[PDB]
DNA sequence: GCATGTGTTCTAATTAGAACGCATG
DNA sequence: GCATGTGTTCTAATTAGAACGCATG
């Protein structure tokens, strides 16, 4: 573990987020009260960047596509106290029968995280604190999970969002964060049941919903694919504001860029369960300034 | 990396991956005895090799990476060899303090596509050099080399076009080239003969 | 000509809203601070009702299509202290070349407001206060404006939303509200310039935008139909949250019912300029309970 | 409306709109022959008539409305005649305390469509009654009547086939029809003859 | 003097939805 | 012991945009 840091010696956190998505990392960090000195986000989706900048008013330095981040970039933008990211899982998750592993297609982008991580690592003789974390799906080939752990020299911790959210989301988490293996516990404001996430005059058919993907079909529950919501005595699909509350995002977090339903679900389906990331970053507020 | 006096050049300690270079290296005088456990360590499959392995395999002076010679002979994706090579390479580099010269090289037998090529140069922090072995009557054998050997990226090679290289690969469907590639190595370690 | 009412004698307001749309009236009244005792809304658009119910958590009694409201209904639901409504203008506004006028198509729905207004009027000998207001477009055949004034026995005051908003919206207002002809004055919280309504990292090309209709073409400004927003040095159209701010609605007021861009502009296109309605309802605070 | 003894039945003060029935009322014996000059007011274009105009014209015992007979004389939209009739009808109602019987009737010469008819009944708070005015050997006249005259809604007129009446209008392409529905008013007002 | 507008419409892009997929608790 | 899944694809519904319109300050 790292040595505790006297409060006064603590400085703001400098975060390098690769594949930032909709800036979930920055969100949890700010909701935790941690002073964010610098948040360098590597993201290529126009709408994703739009949400991050608009919802956080330009505090995120968007660099670009991760493969064009150089060694000099890491030292100019650095130093970094936290390096986080989750690579695209379209070629790793078992939901796609045509996945291409992590050595072809988009799975390769994992090694960019591995590459930029070692660049960000403090050189020998620099005992300053440094934390990193990598997220990805559980439904990946055992060979891929093996190799990933090989390159990161660490074994993942599986955390299912069901304990703190109203949805199924089982994900592996590599990293060195303090107390990742600790038992996860629910909070007061954690929306644990679908009815807590719905709008007024809507009834929830289930306590929990199945793992949410980019596609609207994952909103229909079970083998029958029934609608999860009833309102006005008519069956209906989830709403975008409700999807956001399921993931723990602020309501209307993805009301940006004139995005419709497919767009907002696409961004939310690939994101992190906010409460899970909060559980992971929680012990960080003992190493950095808070305000 | 400064030059080494001939009398303090100790025998080289090399780590060979995916390809056994014992024959090529010994032919140029780098291994002293018929049995040289310290001189060269060879691994073909690294999927389960950890840093503690390389660390304990004894410090290394050279780390050689090579792709399978051109043929339908490898089940693994071409990028796998480079990613794994880069993974162990970071394991083999000694402490930041430089006690002796540390070298590394990675050769591709015209197996990596342009996508794999750009990822390769990005991860190895340099554009590759091309090693052509052509005597006019033949232009068949060639390989790409990423290496920090100063003489491997200082001398001028027979600069040949990419389409010409693509044609050579389609036509294909080391002794002279890789040896010329390696000669600058024995200016740094013991010459055994 | 309204008898002043001391505060203790004041009781909450009972409002009958016909063609309620997205419950602008209720929004204005509640933002003013008036206790809304009862808000009976006659609306037939599902998404419109979805906004009113969800955004106001069921305080609005939806009845239905106005033509099925009976004299008995007005007596049961009543008494009403305020009757407000704006009839559809698709067959009255000059923007539609094939409009059918006040006596055919949709224009005749005006008379329903007239009809129910007389049902709601206090009977002879009922000195109790009673206010009403009717809104519609300025671009209307003189004969229609004439006849409307004839049936309502009142002449309309025209108020253009530009004085208090960032958009051209000139509308006639028939009614008996206290001080409708008073000078329209801006507030310190009125967003008078388009730049005030835009999101972060968005530049407004214009100070004011033209009258916003249901179709997305009214966002392209001027004869050249230029885009009104520059973002990251690129032309872009207004956003739903920006349209909402232009009108004075709370941001995300129409992030409802999985509605997209076309749907949300369609509801906002026929809505009222909130600050205008606020200027009209303001003197009601001196006739009904407030809290 | 209780009955009024014969010796207290004043002459009618009729307001006639869109159509003049001075000949019909005089024939049946409700209107004096000597010029009042007018115990019956008639207006054709009401677009600019205000409440104080109807009030000024003296209390009205009956308010008559009628669509234009079948033809191309339909200058204005059909619904205009009803909305305007309803508008002036409210102006003519006396104070809530009813000193005398107040009657109204609105007649349509098979001009309004069903979409128009339901608005008519909704605004007149009554379903219309159809006048067959068709002998066994003649079915010429036919009209619809909304009216609060008790007799007009009390007894049984000759039922008709709606499809047939619509067919009579397409084929077209007065006393028995309406004047027969006017006689019951004699009970309430003075009879001149 | 000429741009403006609480819209309908017809067509070209565009989206939603289901078929597809199977190793694994 | 079946149900499940940070997804791609192909089609069938839809959605967006421009032509249309002209009395009027
Ligand atoms: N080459 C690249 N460089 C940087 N980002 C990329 C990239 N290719 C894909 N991405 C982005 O990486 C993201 C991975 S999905 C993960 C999103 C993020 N973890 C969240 O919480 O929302 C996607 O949004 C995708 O747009
Ligand atoms: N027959 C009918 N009965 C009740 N409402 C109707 C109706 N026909 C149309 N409407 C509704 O009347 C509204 C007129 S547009 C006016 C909306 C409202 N003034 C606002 O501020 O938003 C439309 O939303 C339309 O859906």
């Amino acid at each position: 573990l790292y040595p505790a840091i006297p409060a006064a010696r603590r400085r703001p956190i400098r975060v390098l987020s690769l594949f930032d998505g909709i800036a979930t990392g920055y969100l949890v960090l700010k909701e935790l009260g941690i002073k964010v000195g610098k948040y360098v986000a590597s993201e290529v989706c126009e709408e994703s960047i739009a949400v991050g900048t608009v919802k956080h008013e330009g505090n995120i330095k968007y660099v670009n596509d991760v493969r064009n981040i150089t060694k000099k970039n890491i030292e100019e933008w650095g130093p970094f106290d936290l390096v986080i990211g989750g690579s695209p899982c379209n070629d790793l998750s078992n939901v796609n029968p045509a996945r291409k592993g992590l050595y072809e297609g988009t799975g390769r982008l994992f090694f960019e995280f591995y590459h930029l991580l070692n660049y960000s690592r403090p050189k020998e003789g620099d005992d300053r604190p440094f934390f990193w974390m990598f997220e990805n799906v559980v439904a990946m080939k055992v060979g891929d999970k093996r190799d990933i752990s090989r390159f990161l020299e660490c074994n993942p911790v599986m955390i299912d969002a069901i304990k703190v959210s109203a949805a199924h989301r089982a994900r592996y988490f590599w990293g060195n964060l303090p107390g990742m293996n600790r038992p996860v516990i629910a909070s007061k404001n954690d929306k644990l049941e679908l009815q807590d996430c719905l709008e007024y005059n809507r009834i929830a058919k289930l306590k929990k919903v199945q793992t949410i993907t980019t596609k609207s079909a994952s909103i229909k529950q079970g083998k029958n694919q029934l609608f999860p919501v009833v309102m006005n005595g008519k069956e209906d699909v989830l709403w975008c504001t409700e999807l956001e509350r399921i993931f723990g995002f602020p309501v209307h977090y993805t009301d940006v860029s004139n995005m419709g339903r497919g767009a907002r679900q696409k961004l939310l389906g690939r994101s992190w369960s906010v409460p899970v990331i909060r559980h992971l970053f929680a012990p960080l507020k003992d190493y950095f300034a808070c305000e | 990396f400064e030059t080494v006096p001939v009398w303090r050049r100790q025998p080289v300690r090399v780590l060979s991956l995916f390809e056994d270079i014992k024959k090529e290296l010994t032919s140029l005088g780098f291994l002293e005895s018929g049995s040289d456990p310290g001189q060269l360590k060879h691994v073909v499959d690294v999927t389960d090799t950890v840093r503690k392995d390389v660390e304990e395999w004894g410090p290394f002076d050279l780390v050689y990476g090579a792709t399978p010679p051109l043929g339908h002979t490898c089940d693994r994706p071409p990028s796998w060899y480079l990613f794994q090579f880069h993974r162990l390479l970071q394991y083999a580099r000694p402490k930041p303090g430089s006690p002796r010269p540390f070298f590394w090289m990675f050769v591709d037998n015209l197996v990596l596509n342009k996508e794999d090529l750009d990822v390769a140069s990005r991860f190895l922090e340099m554009e590759p050099v091309t090693i052509p072995d052509v005597h006019g009557g033949s232009l068949q054998n060639a390989v790409r080399v990423w290496s920090n050997i100063p003489a491997i990226r200082s001398r001028h090679w027979a600069l040949v076009s990419e389409e010409e290289l693509s044609l050579l690969a389609q036509n294909k469907q080391p002794t002279k080239l890789v040896k010329n590639c390696f000669l600058p190595l024995r200016e740094y370690f013991k010459y055994f003969s």
